[PDB]
């Protein structure tokens, strides 16, 4: 009951939080 | 000198030629996570150099069952109705996809637990991660960038 | 009975002072768009300042099971449904800083410090301990105000 | 004075560009934080175990297609002692100086 | 017109176009090439420009410097998640 | 973008190829 | 009626006194006082939140 429903903004095209250095073998 | 601490990639396509494709998977996390230190590849090594709570949830199918017995040998504090382990590593999984632990285990009748490390492992990457690690993060960014736009309000 | 009673223990408080933060910066995000008109000065403090004010109990909030949480530390397993579309599980089990770490080390090193260790580190804190002692001063003055 | 006072305290500007592009600044870096808050929401689902967990759930609609219960967690106490005795969390509370110092610049 | 370029030919080009500030930095604020230490480790592969006989074919001697420079920053430099250059944010 | 691309040759600098490399070299001493 | 008015004034007044002190007590804070000493209760432990302390301290204060 603190508003009514859930606001939605769900993101996977955001600034980014995954890096990357192990790629070589 | 950059480290990509706080778990990031993988180690993909090297053992994807040796193949992954679970029981085999675990050792291919092995290489890649760069995360087996002791135990379960020392036992590797050993023999290279020449239930519980949690594990009655798990239920364990195929040869790394056998494994998980090995692994019990190798690391044991016994008590009267009781095992606990040192540095064992070990996993759980579906279909595509599975997550695995690295753990230590106390034991009693009626009750059971590991505590450990949990890494989930979904097409050659690992997932390692902490709750108020977990907030912290998009939290503290939050609020940059609400004092982003409170330094906005330089506005008349 | 088959799997477990994980944590989250506190959770439900993080998650209540997680949407109150949420709650009026969503608020003050839809009004933020009809840049038509902003809402009186008066509207936008009562709003952007209870909206701070909201972001303090969920500082805290943070903190008080502080310990039990950084320990917590659980990472996903789930539905499979999680491992179809991806990177969704990526994002919302994911921690990090932003462009933001960036500012932290302007801040960092804006300070005066950075190795030269533990000896002269102890030494640091024993004299930012005497500027807070100096700052007790603040409490005779305040007592001349009287 | 008052009146004077009360006029900066009307937003009151006519600004072209230089006013618009400043309210444009305010939209987006305010919805960042908006926006990341609602990470903060998703952690609400993250609880699942609970029907009152299901409520806070809900508040994405990718939850609402999502239905999991997805997580669990262990102990590391000896991991919150860590992140208190680490000669690192001594050192971090320098940067508790370091971001107080600029803040006190500005 | 001449036949495409050696592998020599477009190294020597290659490195010598790093003599421009502009262009080094518009590859510095790339994403993608900062990803994956590949670009790292070319850079570093270049110093072989640096000793003889190579140098003697460097008609652009700022490019060694900066060659040098962009490579030792390169090493402690850190690397954001995207590919973004941590320590440039701050620059456009 | 009149500002060309690395050269091609870039691919092949992985770190996999790095750490074959002090072999390769010397098996090479036995365009 | 002005008696009213006035209220507001000494009430805006006290506020006044009550905020500067907050600035400089919070300075403490802020610049963080972690204690050897147990009894102590001002605390400033995860990064974000009380670092973040320091960004509202500013804004509020």
């Amino acid at each position: 009951p603190s508003y009514s429903p859930t606001s939605p903004s769900y993101s996977p095209t955001s600034p980014s939080y995954s890096p990357t250095s192990p790629s070589y073998s | 000198m950059n480290v990509t601490p706080l778990d990031e990639l993988q180690w993909k396509s090297p053992e994807w030629i040796q193949v992954f494709g679970l029981r085999t998977e675990n050792v291919l996390d092995y290489f890649a996570e760069s995360p087996f230190f002791d135990k379960t590849s020392n036992n590797q090594v050993i023999k290279m150099q020449r239930d519980p709570a949690r594990r009655q949830i798990l239920f364990k199918y195929p040869m790394y069952m056998q494994l998980e017995e090995e692994l019990m040998k190798l690391d044991g504090t016994e008590y009267v109705l009781s095992s606990v382990r040192e540095p064992d590593f070990w996993v759980i999984r579906k279909q595509r996809r599975t997550n695995n632990s690295g753990v230590g285990s106390a034991k009693g009748p009626e009750i059971i637990p590991l505590q450990d490390y949990y890494i989930i492992g979904a097409n050659i990457y690992q997932s390692p991660t902490i709750f108020k690690i977990v907030q912290s993060r998009l939290m503290s960014t939050s609020y940059h960038l609400n004092s982003t736009l409170e330094s906005l309000y330089d506005l008349i | 009975f088959d799997f477990n009673g994980v944590p989250g223990q506190a959770l439900d408080a993080v998650r209540m002072r997680l949407a109150q933060l949420t709650h009026s910066l969503r608020r003050i995000r839809d009004e933020m768009s009809k840049a038509e008109l902003p809402q009186w000065y008066t509207l936008q403090s009562q709003l952007n300042v209870t909206l701070s004010q909201l972001v303090s109990v969920t500082s805290t909030l943070q903190h008080f099971q502080e310990t039990l949480d950084s320990t917590v530390v659980y990472p996903l397993p789930k539905f499979p449904t999680t491992s179809h579309e991806s990177l969704v599980t990526t994002l919302l089990r994911k921690k990090n800083i932003p462009e933001v770490d960036e500012w932290m080390k302007y801040v960092r090193e804006t300070s005066g410090v950075t190795t030269a260790l533990l000896k002269d580190e102890e030494i640091e804190k024993l004299l930012q301990q005497d500027r807070e002692i100096t700052n007790w001063a603040r409490t005779t003055f305040r007592n001349e105000y009287g | 004075n008052e009146n004077g006072e009360t006029d900066d305290n009307i937003e009151t500007v006519m600004t072209q560009e230089q006013f618009v592009k400043r309210r444009r600044d305010m939209l987006e870096h305010i919805n960042l934080a908006m926006n990341e808050s609602s990470l903060a929401l998703e952690f609400v689902s993250l609880l699942l175990s609970s029907v009152k967990e299901s409520t806070g759930m809900s508040s994405m609609s990718p939850f609402l297609r999502k239905v999991v219960k997805p997580s669990s967690l262990n102990s590391d106490k000896i991991p919150y002692v860590a992140p208190t005795k680490k000669e690192y969390i001594e050192l971090d509370i320098l940067n508790k100086g370091w971001k107080l110092q600029s803040l006190n610049e500005s | 017109q001449n036949p495409l370029p050696t592998r020599f030919e477009v190294e020597l080009e290659f490195i010598q176009s790093l003599a421009n500030i502009q262009y080094v930095t518009y590859l510095l604020t790339q994403q993608q090439i900062w990803k994956s230490p590949n670009f790292k480790n070319y850079l570093k592969y270049l110093e072989y420009w640096c000793n003889p006989p190579y140098s003697q074919c460097i008609v652009y001697p700022n490019c060694l410097f900066i060659l040098k420079l962009l490579n030792g920053f390169m090493e402690s430099a850190i690397v954001n998640e995207d590919g973004l250059l941590e320590g440039l944010d701050e620059l456009p | 973008s009149l500002y060309p691309p690395p050269p091609p040759y870039v691919k092949f600098f992985t770190q996999s190829n790095l750490e074959k490399l002090p072999k390769y070299k010397e098996k090479k001493a036995a365009e | 009626m002005s008696n009213q008015a006035l209220y507001e004034k000494l009430e805006q007044t006290r506020t006044i006194l009550s905020v500067k002190l907050a600035e400089l007590i919070n300075m403490t804070t802020i610049a963080d006082r972690n204690d050897d000493d147990e009894g102590s209760f001002a605390q400033e432990n995860s990064e974000l939140a009380v670092a973040t302390t320091s960004v509202m301290m500013v804004n509020n204060q």
